[PDB]
């Protein structure tokens, strides 16, 4: 009704949004892919580290090799550099990031209510946050592809839910900067 | 009245039988050449004995004790009565042994560890039209907004510069600006740049399938040069072998570089045997080249796992030859075999079955990592807006 | 007036045991194109027929070392059985010890194997040209231009209901009602109008490759590609003219696949078509079996359906009528063949067990299923709206 | 000692060598049955002296004299001593002679001359789909525009109904309408438009190639059936040959019914030899239609001008069958002789080259006749609007 | 201390008469590739050679009955000629005679043709989807709808003026300043936008059968062809070793061939490779020369260019040196021909004489000329446009 | 200018375009195919008969086979009627009389000059002529149709200009018939 309750949806959104991003970022069902590591046998897998299942070993939970996956050609390829940032995952902690920051700027906002721009700089947070985070799921799939089954599992929704939720505050916030300058008129 | 025929183990040439345990005789080996001899005993009529080399070797002279090795040692060392076999010719030879005239023929080539299928790179979408085109695509998209600016402040029934660059921007692109022309010549400027979008559009949509999804190989080597120029990727020999003497000989440059480099090379680019170096490139991960004659790589390119290729053309132009001990008087009837079984066809049907016989060797959907480029650029263009807003803004507020 | 002996062999259709066939004697256990077939010949000369099964359940084939006759042909030859009415392939052997008669039906060596997977296009085929992943890319990339093109212009008529549209109208090259006047609103337009065009070129590029392009693949496909497969096992019926024809062709590709089968393990072979079948069902493309062609339509048409003929024919001959040596019987007996044949009659009953049952029923234009799924979509669409218009019809009304 | 064969001129089964005046002997003829025939006196161990029937018939029984005319007439008449010709199986011949196991197969099938490649019709355009897709598109054309309409009545912020129809189909066309909707249920409605529209219109362009530009040979004829269900075309057969025999001893609806039309129709639609009724057809320019052996009809086909097509499948199936008077101890040499050549492979080389190496018989600009249809609707359009206004005035004006 | 004689024959390039020649004396009369080679040759063994041309002009072969020698070898054998430096095949029957040398150049008997149409994508390569018929009409109705529209509507914004531009823009798909409010309007409007879609996504389909559509056609491509056809002449040169080959050749398509070639009036065979050359360039495509393929491709290499090699090499043997049996020169004479080879000598003036003179030198990108005629045209709109707008200018200011 | 200059302008179009028409019509020039006539050999052909040339019989002008081609096929079925329309060639001929009858009304209008309407149908008539004449190339060629060189003689680019005069005059009247509205107003 935007009454003052367009900011708490705001900051209960994105606090949430920051909570789906770390959580697909700190687990490990991503993928439920067949691999090569069970002793050829079903993996749920992750951002971070497999972890086989309906295996053998059925729960040793792996941390992967990004780059050095028998590397055997291409280095400094521009394949290097998808395999450097799908490892580091630093578009995804980006997206974690730029969420915190911005529900520190909405909460900021609660206080220094004299500045106007505060909440502006939220709302390009929340959005940069989405393209990152698109850009995640990018290169992951785009390193992921280097023909079997494979399926998505809920982080991977989570991180889709917490781009949505991110483009959604961005319209709100840049709404409440809006209605903020207008009442300065 | 039996002939002790020297030949040597080397696939397809000569190979053993499965359950040859079980055999004894000339037919525990079946290959190409057996076949050869077999025929070659019938015309000339006498009977054979084959045997492996003992060393294990084609043929070479010791450069200090002067001693045939192998195949050309047993020829003139007396131990064998002739050599039926991928022998090479050569002059050397030639001075100690007579051979016959050849009965196939080969090169001096490279193998190397079949590189991956170098997925269609980023930035792919241009492909479908050359470089010079999306130059001069540029240069006239410039040029028409540049002309409708003119046109539109000499001659004016607005048109900026800049909207004048979305209007073609937009037409180029099928998506129709709002603002459209409203003299009789941006009209006809718009409607050739329409004209323009139309046929090179359809064009590049045309051929924009396969060239997303295209896939090809690439080699980090092309020829000797690009082996004679580098040095992360080896390149090396069968021992005592007439490649290994061709390269010492020569006297051009690059045989003469590349043999510098592999005469001192640590660990030693040489081996003992061709599947030796056949396992050396299929493990050293491309790190390695082997140089054999041609029709080894070519048999094993198609016999599975197909984990080699043959790069590069022929560096020399050779041939395979029946061999005898000089003075021998199993030289001219060997001779006319070969010319007889080359003239009716045998040769090139035992060429087709030992290597053609032995081969063991569609529209799909995009994949994301084709079409990822443009996402980036999407989101490029994005953060570039965002970016310059603020700029604006920030100015603004100044 | 005896009723006169008639041996036969169970091969569904041609013969088989009717259902509830423990709740019939005599003649009337059977049923089968055969079966009715010896009715009409035994109708015409006018004799009384017993029916019979052959004990080994194998048709005919001769020892080579005793030198003895086995199956139908022994029953006849020995005296055991006066007639044979049963898919008897004549052949040279076998016509030399006993009196056939002019076929009633023809046929030839063929190749079964199990159907591969159909790949069906369903009725949502209309998004395989670009994966699931990109669909998902896709929506998030609209709904981030759309999201960064509301900011831009906002701090125009360019809110986030408009953008959205702005941005879905030009994906879908359907126009604007509005198009950006600011640098960074059209930063964004550019480049999603790039976006869009590099994405639905190539989703209409790659959907011409499919729609021209469907299902017309198989490997073996011949004779030549299953004589050079060493994958996949094939072979032969024990007790049968195909494996007489395979073990005694002088020709070359026939000639291998002798070899082959002669020396397979496990044995390729089997003891009846059915075990033959069962196993190319449960061989999980690993056993193509070579029979007749008549047995491979039937059982492609019968339920599983889970197989298929492959291959020209690789020879041509035919079934037929057979009794013992010099009988008195055969004159009547083709008399009454070519009677039938003439008459209409084979043709009749070949269609009633082959076909009527039934078990399983370049361009062509597209089939409305090929693209329903666009049709529920765009239904779902409607109600949808008519839905999301009674929701703002309550909130404006209040 | 020598055997007195008969036969026929009847390409290609009997055929003089050019240059047959410089010729004597059995060399003068060669042919499919003239290889056959020096075959089987080789097995069987005679000499022969090949004959061409003096009558330049097949064979047939008067059915007043009871005479037997031709080849069967020459060998039942002691004139010949074999036949080795496209002598076909039937019972009447059975009953006075011995046949051996057909040498190959055969038909009765329906000769015609080559229809001219239908040029693709005008509404060509529809064909890329199907007839119930164009039914079902203009279903939710029209569906869509009513709920657009009732929309944007019941929940508004304007779209009558013929306004709405007109945005909907400027959305079909891609031309992007100047009114949009600005409802968020209108604004769905036409996003699923949209989506609805892309789907089909890439298709459709997708196969829209080559649907205009084919061309589709369609007969008048496709069956007996569509024979005896008319009388402008006709249909005839040889004389004395066993196509005519099978139709008059026919019971079935079909065959009588033909047979009738033929006994009496004016001028005879019977020959005296097949290449005349070749040339018939050839010439009748489709009003005929010849009845004859499959194999004559496909290597015609093959043969140039290849002016003449086979249509319907075989009416029956037959085969050709040498021959021997009733009684002779050539009848068992002979059929050994056929099965073993129709094992070794020999008939189906013979059917190859005799048929097959005897034969002698792209993307293309859009020519107007392809497209011009359209362009007659354009026009008709027009036609149409300007007839309205003039309504429209007419009725203003009053 | 003797000059030897060089017998050798006059075939462009292994030996020609210098430009010049008549001015020329003694050895430096020739020029070409075994000119050369004999310099080396007798450089290496340290001797004096003289050259001379053979007098028929003829290589060698031997006349049946005389059994006789004529050409190179008859020079050779009889010893009117010391030694033969030129292109002579290889073969048994000569070999039996004289003694050869190992070879220095390998090839085969191929096909050479006539070039047909090259059919090049000229600049307007972009209409050819579209006769030049229907671009007339699509002109002509483009004119007929604007004149329409402008008459309906104005009996609004739609003069004609602007209607010829609201129907240009439909055409090209790049929007609508207007669209029409009246029934008459939107009638035609609805008509022209279905043209425009047929006729749009017409050229689009054909333009991408074009493009992934270029010349990949040949009739004869092969051997089998060659000896199917019978509009074509094709045959060997007189005195040489390919009508040898093709005489004596025991294979089925070789045998054809010479059968055809030794029965065919006119005489198919030449007495020169230059007469078979002159033949086939002034035969219409209905001569089709077999002979090496050294000459065939630097024929095709050489102005008029007009010719070009087809199918893979028959067969492949090699050239040779030639001298009298027995001689004491040949040892030399091989050691001298592998040390040339070793030593990259034959590949240098292989390439001199063949690739270095040049007097002609899936998907891919297209080139900026397949569509250079859009940019002429664009460039003639926009000098028309800046014209028509300084015609504007003084018509206004005025 | 448009000061009465329009009206002779306009006339003197639609007697051109009329003339050109009967000349299109009235003539054989409008092909340089290749024909088995010449005894194969050079011809140009029109609309009704083709008249040989650099040829054997070099000058004798026959009358064509429109219908009686060797039917041989296709009675009634499409092709027919398209062979009628070409051979009887009513559409040139009715733009020819529309073109007349616009011309006709032209000139009454200069006399009646009372009534309107009458310019506004010649316009109505020179655009169904030239609508009338598009179909009659259309025709032409889709029946020419039934691949040798070819090509168009000066009467076919006749029968395109009286075209394109026919649409300029319909644009002229009823521009004419507008001026002459607001006159009345
Ligand atoms: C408005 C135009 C926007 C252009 C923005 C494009 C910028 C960056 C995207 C390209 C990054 C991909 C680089 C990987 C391949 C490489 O190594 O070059
Ligand atoms: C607004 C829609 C306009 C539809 C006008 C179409 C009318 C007539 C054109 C079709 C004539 C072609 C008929 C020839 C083929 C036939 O015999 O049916
Ligand atoms: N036949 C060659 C083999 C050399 C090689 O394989 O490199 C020789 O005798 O030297
Ligand atoms: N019908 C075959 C038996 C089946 C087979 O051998 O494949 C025969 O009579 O020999
Ligand atoms: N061989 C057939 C020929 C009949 C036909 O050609 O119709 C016969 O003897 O009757
Ligand atoms: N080089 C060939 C001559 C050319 C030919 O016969 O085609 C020979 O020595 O026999």
């Amino acid at each position: 009704c935007e009454k003052g309750v367009q900011v708490l949806l705001t900051t209960i959104g994105a606090f949430a949004a920051f909570g789906l991003m770390t959580i697909a970022i700190s687990t490990d069902y991503w993928l439920y892919t067949r691999a090569l590591i069970c002793n050829g046998g079903l993996t749920h897998s992750g951002l971070w580290r497999i972890c086989c299942l309906e295996g053998l070993k059925r729960g040793v939970c792996v941390k992967i090799n990004h780059f050095p996956e028998d590397t055997d050609y291409d280095h400094d390829s521009a394949e290097y550099l998808l395999r450097v940032v799908r490892a580091s995952s630093i578009f995804p902690i980006l997206s974690a990031i730029l969420l915190l920051l911005g529900g520190v700027c909405v909460a900021a906002s609660r206080v220094y209510k004299s500045k106007r721009n505060i909440i502006l700089g939220a709302g390009i947070l929340f959005v940069a946050a989405g393209l990152s985070n698109i850009i995640g799921v990018i290169v992951y799939i785009s390193a992921n592809a280097g023909k079997n089954h494979y399926s998505y599992g809920w982080s991977f929704y989570f991180g889709g839910l917490s781009f949505i939720l991110a483009e959604v505050i961005g319209v709100l916030a840049v709404n409440i900067y809006i209605e903020r300058s207008r009442e300065a008129h | 009245k039996t002939v002790v025929v020297t030949t040597i183990l080397e696939s397809p040439y000569v190979m053993m039988k499965k359950n040859h345990e079980m055999l004894e005789g000339n037919e525990r080996y079946e290959g190409y050449c057996v076949d050869l001899a077999a025929e070659i005993a019938k015309h000339c009529g006498f009977k054979y004995k084959l045997t492996i080399v003992g060393d294990g070797k084609y043929g070479a002279r010791d450069a200090d004790t002067k001693i045939w090795n192998g195949m050309v040692g047993e020829l003139v060392y007396g131990k064998a009565d002739i050599a039926i076999a991928p022998l090479t010719i050569t002059l050397v030879r030639e001075e100690v042994i007579d051979f016959s005239k050849p009965f196939m023929s080969l090169g001096i080539s490279i193998m190397i560890k079949k590189p991956q299928k170098s997925k269609p790179g980023v930035f792919s979408f241009l492909d479908p039209l050359a470089y010079e085109i999306w130059m001069c695509i540029v240069f006239a998209y410039i040029g028409v907004s540049v002309v409708l600016f003119l046109v539109s402040r000499f001659s004016p029934y607005e048109f900026g510069i800049f909207n004048s660059l979305w209007f073609s921007l937009g037409a180029f692109m099928r998506q129709g600006c709002d603002i459209s022309p409203r003299s009789l010549s941006g009209r006809i400027v718009g409607g050739v740049w329409w004209f323009f979008t139309l046929i090179i559009i359809s064009s590049y949509t045309a051929n924009l399938a396969a060239f997303l999804t295209v896939e090809r190989m690439v080699s980090p080597i092309e020829s000797a040069e690009d082996l004679s120029k580098q040095t992360e990727i080896a390149y090396g020999t069968l021992d005592s072998g007439s490649t290994k003497e061709f390269f010492r000989r020569s006297k051009i440059a690059v045989f003469d570089k590349m043999w510098t480099y592999m005469r001192s090379a640590e660990p030693s680019v040489f081996v003992r045997t061709t599947a030796e170096g056949v396992a050396r490139v299929r493990k050293s991960k491309g790190k390695y080249a082997y140089l054999l004659e041609s029709t080894m790589n070519e048999y094993i390119e198609q016999r599975k796992p197909c984990d080699t290729m043959k790069v590069g053309g022929n560096l020399d132009s050779k041939g395979y030859g029946i061999a005898t001990p000089k003075g021998s008087s199993l030289g001219t009837p060997v001779n006319l075999a070969v010319l007889k079984l080359s003239e009716q066809g045998v040769l090139d049907k035992l060429k087709n079955k030992w290597w053609y016989d032995k081969g063991e060797c569609k529209t799909s959907a995009l994949s994301l990592s084709n079409v990822a480029g443009v996402f980036y650029i999407l989101v490029g263009g994005l953060g570039l807006a965002m970016l310059v807003a603020l700029i604006e803004f920030c100015y603004k507020s100044r | 007036n005896r009723t006169y002996i008639v041996t036969t062999i169970l091969e569904d259709p041609y013969v088989m045991l009717k259902k509830n066939a423990n709740q019939f004697e005599g003649n009337d256990r059977y049923e089968g194109y055969c079966v009715e077939l010896a009715a009409e010949i035994a109708k015409h000369v006018g004799y009384s027929y017993r029916l019979e099964i052959v004990s080994d359940g194998k048709y005919g084939a001769r020892d080579p070392d005793t030198k003895a006759w086995n199956g139908m042909v022994g029953e006849l030859v020995y005296g055991r059985a006066d007639v044979a009415v049963a898919p008897l392939t004549i052949t040279l052997v076998r016509e030399e010890v006993i009196d056939f008669s002019k076929p009633f039906m023809s046929l030839g060596i063929s190749i079964m194997i199990k159907k591969p997977q159909k790949s069906k296009p369903g009725v949502f085929s209309f998004l395989d040209p670009l994966a699931y992943e990109i669909w998902m890319c896709i929506v998030f990339a609209y709904i981030g231009v759309s999201v960064v093109l509301f900011l831009v212009s906002r701090f125009n008529e360019f809110g986030i209901f408009n953008s959205l549209w702005f941005s879905l109208g030009a994906f879908m090259q359907q126009g604007c009602d509005i198009s950006p006047r600011s640098l960074s609103g059209r930063i964004v337009g550019g480049v999603w109008w790039f976006f869009t065009l590099i994405i639905i070129s190539s989703y209409t590029a790659n959907l011409a490759a499919f729609l021209t392009v469907e299902r017309m693949v198989s490997p073996i496909e011949s004779a030549e590609d299953l004589a050079k497969q060493t994958e996949i096992a094939y072979g032969t019926l024990e007790a049968g003219s195909t494996k007489e024809f395979f073990r005694r062709s002088k020709i070359a590709v026939f000639e291998k696949m002798w070899t082959y089968m002669k020396s397979a393990e496990p044995s390729v072979f089997v003891r009846t078509t059915e075990e033959g079948m069962i196993r190319v069902r449960k061989s999980k493309g690993k056993y193509a079996y070579l029979l007749e062609s008549t047995m491979n339509e039937y059982i492609e048409q019968r339920k599983p359906c889970d197989t298929m003929k492959v291959g020209g024919n690789l020879d041509s001959k035919g079934y037929g009528i057979a009794t013992p040596k010099g009988s008195a019987l055969r004159g009547p007996v083709n008399l009454a063949v070519l009677k039938l044949s003439e008459q209409g009659v084979l043709d009749k009953l070949k269609s009633k067990w082959w076909y009527d049952k039934g078990e399983c029923g370049k361009t062509s234009a597209l089939s409305l299923s090929n693209v329903a799924g666009v049709f529920y979509i765009l239904i779902g669409g409607l109600g949808l709206a008519m839905l999301v218009a009674l929701i703002e019809f309550c909130y404006k009304s209040r």
